[PDB]
């Protein structure tokens, strides 16, 4: 569930 | 910001907005002197799809309030001729998520652009003491940015707390802050901001750059910022500053 706070935002599945 | 309010006019005029080729704001930035920002360095990794990597694509917006008014009056344009993101940042555990920005032209200190203090890099900002972030970020999860610039209080995290709450996740070029029952956070869009510091003497300090997070305002899930005095002396080694 980790995302960077940008846009568009970096994710993963965790 | 999740949980704020519209901050007055010239309230943060350290704040910085970045702007991508067509893109409007994506990121944000701190003012540290006439010639260059902070960053996270995560705002500038290359997709399959634009290179942000790449200097000419971004457009520095200072002394800006409202997003749909960037030709306001105190308003500076600027173009980024460098950007310096920290050699150890992993993109992958956001670790040493941190850049540098170098303007092309000297940034004009008026009542609306002001550089923010940088803490020595031996000073300490302590679990519990209140601190302020800011952005044009989204205002919840899954929303639209802010057209006018939110503030927003948080509360810096015990680090060993912040381990727990985000197992496996968090090194010490890290820190949460925030609360522990949501509410308040940092989020998309706002990447990239100072977290501001009231300190003794009324002077603001940096106290992080804004990274990321597991959602926003979550339960449990405070957001998750770059130190700041962890890298004065890298900071001072490249720039001078
Ligand atoms: S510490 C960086 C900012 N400095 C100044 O504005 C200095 C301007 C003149 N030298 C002066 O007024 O002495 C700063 O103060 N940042 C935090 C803040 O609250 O302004």
């Amino acid at each position: 569930g980790r995302c960077t706070k940008s846009i568009p935002p970096i994710c993963f599945p965790d | 910001v999740v949980g704020g309010t519209d901050a007055d006019e010239g309230e943060w005029p350290w704040q910085v907005s970045l702007h991508a080729l067509g893109q409007g704001h994506i990121c944000g930035a701190s003012l540290i002197s006439p010639n260059w920002l902070v960053s996270a360095a995560h705002c500038y990794i290359d997709d399959r799809g634009f290179r942000y990597s790449d200097p000419t694509q971004w457009t520095a917006f200072l002394g800006l309030h409202d997003q749909s008014q960037r030709s306001a009056p105190g308003v500076q344009e600027r173009r980024l001729k460098r950007i310096i993101s920290h050699p150890f940042f992993n993109d992958f555990t956001f670790d040493y998520d941190i850049a540098l920005l170098e303007l092309e032209k000297p940034a004009e200190y008026s009542s609306m652009v002001r550089p923010i203090c940088l803490p020595d890099a031996s000073h300490v900002f302590p679990a519990g003491k209140a601190i302020w972030v800011t952005g044009w970020g989204h205002t919840q999860y899954g929303g639209t940015g802010a057209l006018i610039l939110q503030k927003g209080e948080i509360r810096v995290i015990q680090q060993t707390t912040c381990e727990n709450l985000l197992p496996q996740q968090i090194t010490p070029r890290m820190m949460c802050v925030g609360f522990l029952s949501g509410g308040v956070d940092s989020c998309q869009g706002d990447s990239g901001g100072p977290l501001s510091s009231v300190e003794a003497d009324g002077r603001i300090f940096q106290a992080g750059v804004v990274s990321w997070g597991d959602g926003c305002a979550q339960r449990n899930k405070p957001g998750v910022y770059t130190r700041l005095p962890l890298f004065r002396d890298w900071i001072k080694e490249n720039t001078g500053v």
